[PDB]
């Protein structure tokens, strides 16, 4: 702690504990479907269901998971299915990413032509 | 470690020399309760073949024995260990007068003869060095095929009590090659030595003490039930154990059906021992339950074992796995109950094991633990497909950045200067 302190970085290895708590929760919907808070307390170390309903509702509205809140059972379900790539959303997406491919060709062609008009080596 | 259903008489019977040695001393290291009449089998066989450390390490091991046997609710002969130390010395005596002898005639059948007496007597006084040496110098000795032959399976034998695996697959692939590959047709309608035998079972144990059991069971598979005994590496009931255990856990459900099954060869073996023939029928039949049922109560046994033991952690986790993957491969949809009955063990452990299956193995399925159902995961391939053509073409741009960056470091010279 003190080494950090020194650096004055303290806080991004805070960011860290908490992205390791995300990360262990993003590892369960790789495997379950359907699971209980209680659960999901105890695998991903939160003590109390309270904490993993709080850990979930964050993650979901910061789309870093695909899953929803059952109260009633105390259970969570995971869906995980953001696309079917279907959408314009995406027509337009590639549109935008192709441009930016676009641009940095038309960039690379001005780069090869003004080392043509340069000395030979 | 305690298991009563080893028979101690017949499992010494069925091996011979410093194998039935090393054995009845696992025996003995290894199992409590049977460690006494191990130790007096052991002390009444190292009498013979003239033995004096071993004599006196069995010796020590018994007194402490007894001493234990007292604390619960022999008598060291060194008359006997000096005129064996005497005995020894003027035999190999003997045979060095022998030796220089056949070494003045110079004939190179009496040479090599005497080189290989002198390493049998070496091997029986307790020189584990000095019998390799002894066939080393026989090498060179040599004329026809069969004399390497022979030349090799002493080397191999030799090298098996050294633990030189990479040796003994060498020379097995030597004496293999030097016949002009094993006589080409098969010395014409079958011979009556079996050598091939003899050389896929020490190149079994050798590929299985190197912890490569697949073809360690390749290579067993293939030896026939004709060569009977052979005490001074592998017994054909230990034959069918370490094969049959071996190809359950490394071959898939063709290769079973194919070379285990339907194997004329290796079923006079799995006739031998029913318990290992009833658990690969019960693998292949789907029947898990009596399968894992069988295994557990073969497992304490099998752990006394020589060679087979230190493995018998990989080979049950391997089986194990590979039947949750075999049960769960016709599903859509499994009621996990069912598999947790199936498999000898409750459904939270089931479900722990099922989640290490998905994270690493060959699994592909989502465990639904509100239900206790295990449902099997579908790719998407479009999704899939879109998904890492985006994210690769993202990369693409990110290293085109970079390398942008790099140039025009590299055209401006811009350095950290050392000063």
């Amino acid at each position: 702690s003190e080494t950090f302190t020194r650096d004055n970085n303290m806080g991004l290895v805070k960011q860290c504990l908490s992205s390791l708590y995300k990360k262990n929760i993003q590892r369960l919907t790789k495997t379950f479907l359907t699971l209980s808070l209680q659960d999901m307390a105890s695998r991903v170390q939160l003590s109390g269901p309270q904490e993993a309903e709080k850990y979930v509702l964050h993650m979901i509205e910061d789309g870093e998971i695909f899953a929803s809140i059952n109260q009633k059972d105390g259970m969570v379900s995971f869906h995980d299915n953001p696309e079917k790539y279907n959408n314009p959303a995406m027509l337009h997406n590639i549109d935008q990413e192709m441009l930016k491919c676009i641009e940095l060709d038309e960039r690379l062609k001005a780069m090869d032509q003004e080392i043509t008009v340069n000395p030979q080596f | 470690v305690e298991n009563p259903s080893l028979d101690l008489e017949q499992y010494a019977a069925s091996y011979s020399g410093l194998m039935r040695i090393e054995r009845l001393q696992f025996i003995a290291d290894h199992c409590p309760t049977l460690r006494v009449e191990a130790l007096k089998m052991a002390l009444s066989f190292v009498q013979r073949t003239f033995n004096v450390d071993m004599y006196e390490e069995i010796h020590r091991k018994l007194s402490e024995a007894t001493r234990e046997l007292q604390n619960a609710p022999p008598a060291l002969d060194t008359a006997w260990v000096e005129a064996t130390r005497k005995k020894a010395l003027l035999k190999l005596e003997k045979l060095d007068t022998d030796l220089k002898n056949y070494k003045g005639n110079s004939i190179k059948e009496s040479i090599r003869r005497g080189h290989d007496d002198l390493g049998d007597h070496y091997l029986d006084c307790g020189d584990l060095s000095n019998a390799l040496k002894c066939y080393s110098r026989a090498r060179d000795y040599c004329t026809s095929a069969k004399h390497v032959i022979n030349m090799c399976l002493n080397v191999i034998k030799v090298s098996v009590y050294l633990q030189n695996w990479s040796h003994v697959l060498s020379y097995v692939s030597k004496a293999e090659s030097t016949p002009e590959i094993a006589e080409q047709r098969g010395e014409r309608d079958s011979q009556t030595q079996a050598i091939l035998t003899k050389l896929k079972c020490a190149a079994g144990l050798a590929e299985l003490a190197a912890r490569k059991y697949k073809q360690a069971a390749k290579c067993l598979l293939l030896a026939s039930f004709d060569h009977c005994d052979f005490p001074e590496l592998l017994s054909p009931s230990n034959v069918a154990i370490y094969g049959g255990l071996c190809a359950l856990a490394t071959f898939d459900r063709q290769e079973l059906q194919r070379n285990v099954i339907s194997s004329s060869s290796f079923k006079l073996f799995l006739e031998l021992e029913p318990q290992v023939r009833d658990i690969i029928f019960k693998f292949y039949e789907s029947k898990y339950a009596s399968c894992l049922k069988m295994l557990d109560e073969m497992k304490d046994n099998l752990l006394l074992d020589m060679y087979l033991a230190p493995h018998v952690r990989t080979l049950y986790t391997q089986i194990r796995n590979r039947a949750l993957i075999q049960y769960f491969s016709p599903y859509v949809s499994a009621d996990m109950h069912r598999m947790a009955a199936a498999f000898n063990t409750t459904v939270a452990a089931l479900e722990d094991e099922l989640t290490q299956l998905i994270l690493e193995g060959l699994i592909s399925a989502r465990v639904d633990s509100h239900s206790k159902i295990l449902y099997a995961r579908d790719v998407d391939q479009r999704s899939t497909t879109f998904e890492k053509s985006l994210l690769m073409g993202k990369e693409f741009q990110r290293r085109a950045k970079a390398m942008m960056l790099r140039a025009a470091v590299l055209r401006n010279q811009i350095h950290v200067k050392s000063p």
